[PDB]
RNA sequence: AGGAUAGUGGCCUACCAUGGUUUCAACGGGUAACGGGGAAUAAGGGUUCGAUUCCGGAGAGGGAGCCUGAGAAACGGCUACC
RNA sequence: AGGGGAUCGAAGAUGAUCAGAUACCGUCGUAGUCUUAACCAUAAACUAUGCCGACUAGGGAUCGGGUGGUGUUUUUUUAAUGACCCACUCGGCACCUUACGAGAAAUCAAAGUCUUUGGGUUCUGGGGGGAGUAUGGUCGCAAGGCUGAAACUUAAAGGAAUUG
């Protein structure tokens, strides 16, 4: 606002209302991408140790 | 830097048979290279040539029986058509009879005479003679 | 935007004075009118009261020094030599 | 190696390299900026007719030694104040000044031949009549 | 001499070329088994280890770094792997 | 596409030759005229149950894509319902027995049906004049990944 | 080679022609795994992880030992950097010469060799924001670079 | 969006937005430039010329306007200015 | 422009030589030579040899790094440790003999792998002058730089070697 680019009140209202949305939808993906590195790769990292020695391998093949 | 392994190739290759050393180091040795030898191999200009398969595109010993003359590029590839290789034989050949100006296909590469039995052209790795 | 080409600061003359002379105090007069570091805070604080007194705008430090520059370049090596002659005094 | 762009792609360059060295030439320079058509006695021409205004002892150049007896003849067509070798013994005489004479190139395109100095044309006829055949007393020069 | 086997060289002509020059190259690098006699830990230490490293029990310099192979110490007890 | 002021000029915009009789209700309430392009393009879904008009669209609009069909990537999308493509090609000097890389740039205009981006690539259809400059539309937006799903930024 | 010298050293590493772990090792995949991490949770570099492999253990090239190369690895665990390693030591060079120019006026000599490095960095940043590891745009900026390195 | 046209179209008019082309040469200038088929030379590759027997364009001293007509901005049609 | 300004030293004064000698030589001496801040941006800026890549011939030297040596040398006489040596090795500056090869030759180990012509790429030249001139543009405080003709003039200009 110092420098040019602001002719008005409302130019800069609306300046903010866009820079805010754009921020929002930023935001909007940050916390779903952040939202499947927590869950995808995380929650079956327990399956390895869960069912891969678990199966197959031990238990049917052991008599 | 490289920029054309099969015309460091042949220019290896052209100095080995001046000197007249029956044996020679290529590398790195992509396989237009190993099948630009197998249509001077078949055709006898070369012998023997050994492939050593490094995990770096590899290198070539090969075996010159002294009967080769000049084997050349000619860069860049110039796409010919199945009717100029006849000026580009003229033009490249020392005689007509022999000696061969090898071309990349849709059938493959083979030199300029089953190109033409073939009926077939494309683009000119080179020639030997 | 890129208001002068090369006057810069001797603008304010207009056409007058010659471009020789104004290009001499346009060369002392941004040296005599640019902010300095002060030796004590260590804050680029120091502007010229007046011609050779550089007082800085905190620590109320003001510093004798050249009529267009907190140090000249007399000065600078005048104080080299004092000191090369006292180390060889206390040494 | 060469020094040229041997690259499939490398058209664009191989034309503008050799469309910028070819002002290099004489020829083509002479051509291109249609020097005879700007700068030249005759415009682009072969012969041209003249009048013939006085006559000049050319001295010749070295080691040669004579008197080349050339005209100097004011191009109508242009203007232009040239001289005009006279071939053949004589033929100073068979000519005067406020003549007519038909003037030709003198056999490089510039360049005066021989040993005559900045005569860079030799006339052809006169008065309408082949200066060849009055040196062989053929026909006789109207006094027109 | 126009005629010599590539593919054959002389073992000692193998040892006698670049390390990367040669038919195919091959790191002239190898391992170590370092001992600290104090000590009854053993540890892999590269020919060329490019660091000061100690053995997990206690900050013991076992080699120095230098511009090849690695120097090693006095003390202690180096075997080829 | 079902959304954004459609009718945000001073004319009302409406596929002409058209009509939503009031006097009978359906399940829809409305009409939209659409049709194939054409040559085995299959129309996007958008312009199907779409709700901008935009009379020069192939496929909602009165134009026929009759002529050529080509392709290319895009280089610029700042203007409304049209874009410029380079149009990027090969000329043959003869002499030289050489190849040039010579482009053209080629604008066409582009229905809201597509979201066309730049370095995307397009093909394009002629058809009836458009405009002083433009004589295609944007027919199908050639897409595998179109230089923009594993190439731009993710938060 | 040395795109900003002439130097054309060839010096660099001649990995063995074997692409299995030799015979005399110990450590089984996990192990070595289990080990980079906690090298990388110091904050270490995928050059630095695979140096002190090769002498704290007998790790000769992780990607050989581990199924996956190593900064593949990081990445699939979460230590992914911001942005590449030889782009950000490239990036810490430059704010090093940039800064030792502000003291040195007449240092020209390193002044050449800035423009050397930020050369290298540009180059090197054209084609990191292809293969998109960086964002498109992602620029250096020279001014607020020293925040990305600190 | 309309007007105009035989119709398309900034072709024109109103409103709207800031677009368009460019070192892959835009734009500007020159042309002793009408374009092409072709002509001369020609080992091949090419070079130069192509006003000129055919196709296409433009013109009827120079611009401009228009009537008739299917077809003209016609000129062995007209009107005006030079 | 500021400081600095010992020496040397354009210009200049000068005393000599010379037929003349405001040239060589001698004495002095200004700008400059030095530095800081700005310029200029050219040099026989030359290896008169663009840059990158490979291959082709032998050698001994040397510089920097690396490797091997129950090699010599040093307070203690394999016992505390660098330098030297031999053999290699990469990179560097080059050097010598021969030229297979190349070149007009001189010569070149690249100036070779080019009429058996094509590894990639940038720049430049097209007889000599006129002329790096005019003009125009552009950068410079200026000196000038970069870019850059033509008319006209000429049958040579030139290179390398041979004999005298």
């Amino acid at each position: 606002s110092k420098g040019n680019a602001f002719k008005h009140k409302r130019a800069l209202v609306e300046h903010i209302i866009q820079a805010k949305a754009d921020a929002q939808r930023e935001k909007a993906l940050n916390e779903e991408a952040e939202a499947r590195r927590l869950k995808n790769r995380a929650a079956r990292d327990r399956r390895a140790q869960r069912v891969a020695e678990k199966r197959d391998a031990l238990l049917k093949e052991d008599a | 830097t490289r920029s054309s392994v099969l015309a460091d190739a042949l220019n290896a290759i052209n100095n080995a048979e001046k000197t007249g050393k029956r044996q020679v180091l290529i590398r790195p040795s992509s396989k237009v290279i190993i099948k630009f030898l197998q249509v001077m191999q078949k055709h006898g200009y070369i012998g023997e040539f050994e492939y050593i398969d490094d995990h770096r595109s590899g290198k070539i010993v090969v075996q010159l029986n002294g009967r080769l003359n000049k084997c050349g590029v000619i860069s860049p590839r110039f796409n010919v058509k199945i009717g100029d290789i006849e000026k580009w034989t003229a033009n490249l050949l020392p005689a007509r009879q022999f000696g061969y100006v090898i071309l990349t296909t849709s059938a493959g590469i083979m030199d300029h005479e089953e190109a033409r039995r073939k009926h077939v052209s494309g683009k000119i790795l080179g020639f030997v003679y | 935007a890129k208001r002068t080409k090369k006057v810069g600061i001797t603008g304010k003359y207009g056409v007058r004075y010659g471009s020789s002379l104004r290009r001499q105090v346009k060369k002392l007069e941004i040296q005599q009118h640019a902010r300095y570091d002060c030796s004590f805070c260590g804050k680029k604080t120091v502007k010229r009261g007046a011609a050779g007194i550089w007082t800085c705008s905190c620590c109320k430090k003001t510093v004798a020094g050249g009529a267009y520059t907190v140090s000249t370049a007399a000065a600078a090596t005048v104080r080299s030599t004092i000191r090369r002659l006292r180390e060889m005094v206390e040494a | 190696g060469k020094g040229k762009p041997r690259g499939l792609n490398s058209a664009r360059k191989l034309r503008v390299h050799r469309r910028n060295n070819r002002w290099a030439e004489n020829n083509y320079k002479k051509r291109l900026l249609g020097t005879a058509f700007k700068s030249s006695p005759f415009g682009g021409s072969s012969h041209a007719k003249g009048i013939v205004l006085e006559k000049l002892g050319i001295e010749s150049k070295q080691p040669n030694s004579a008197i080349r007896k050339c005209v100097r003849v004011q191009l109508i067509k242009n203007g232009k104040k040239v001289t005009a070798f006279v071939p053949n013994d004589g033929c100073l005489n068979f000519v005067d000044e406020n003549d007519e004479v038909l003037l030709a190139g003198f056999g490089r395109k510039g360049k005066a031949k021989g040993d005559i100095p900045g005569v860079r044309f030799k006339v052809v006829k006169v008065s309408g009549v082949s200066l060849l055949a009055l040196w062989k007393e053929k026909k006789e020069k109207p006094r027109s | 001499v126009l005629v010599q086997d590539l593919l054959h060289p002389t073992a000692a002509s193998e040892a006698r070329k670049h390390k990367l020059k040669t038919l195919v190259q091959g790191p002239r690098s190898y391992f170590l088994d370092v001992k600290c006699p104090g000590c009854l830990n053993i540890t892999t230490v590269f020919s060329h280890a490019q660091t000061a490293v100690t053995c997990e029990s206690c900050s013991t310099i076992l080699c120095t770094p230098t511009g090849g192979k690695a120097k090693l110490s006095e003390g202690t007890s180096f075997r080829r792997k | 596409s079902t959304e954004l002021t459609v009718q945000s000029e001073r004319a009302f915009q409406k596929q002409p030759h058209i009509f939503n009789n009031p006097k009978v209700k359906t399940s829809k309430r409305t009409k939209r005229w659409y049709k194939n392009a054409g040559l085995g393009f299959k129309t996007p879904k958008t312009a199907i149950e779409g709700s901008y008009i935009d009379k020069k669209c192939p496929f909602t609009g009165l134009v026929s894509i009759r002529g050529k069909i080509l392709t290319g990537t895009v280089v610029s999308t700042k203007m409304h319902r049209t874009i410029v493509i380079r149009r990027a090609y090969l000329h043959y000097i003869p002499k030289y027995n050489r190849y040039e890389k010579r482009h053209k740039n080629v604008p066409v205009h582009v229905s809201p049906a597509f979201r066309v981006q730049v370095g995307d690539i397009v093909t394009v259809g002629q058809c009836r004049p458009i405009s002083k400059t433009v004589r295609f539309n944007v027919v199908k937006v050639s897409a595998a990944a179109g230089k923009a799903n594993k190439q731009f930024a993710k938060f | 080679g040395r795109m900003h010298s002439a130097g054309k050293g060839i010096s660099s590493s001649a990995i063995p022609y074997s692409r299995n772990a030799p015979a005399w090792f110990k450590l089984s995949s996990e192990s070595v795994i289990e080990q980079i991490v906690k090298y990388a949770r110091k904050g270490l570099t995928p050059s630095q992880i695979g140096v002190l492999l090769r002498d704290a253990h007998g790790v000769t090239q992780a990607r050989v030992i581990t199924g996956n190369k190593i900064m593949r690895i990081l990445k699939s665990n979460g230590l992914a950097p911001e942005i590449p390693e030889d782009l950000y030591y490239l990036i810490k060079k430059a704010v090093s010469v940039r800064k030792h120019l502000e003291r040195n006026r007449k240092d020209k000599d390193a002044k050449f060799r800035l423009i050397l490095i930020e050369s290298r960095i540009h180059r090197l940043a054209r084609y990191y924001r292809t293969v998109a590891v960086l964002p498109p745009n992602w620029k250096y900026e020279s001014a607020t670079a020293s925040a990305l390195v600190n």
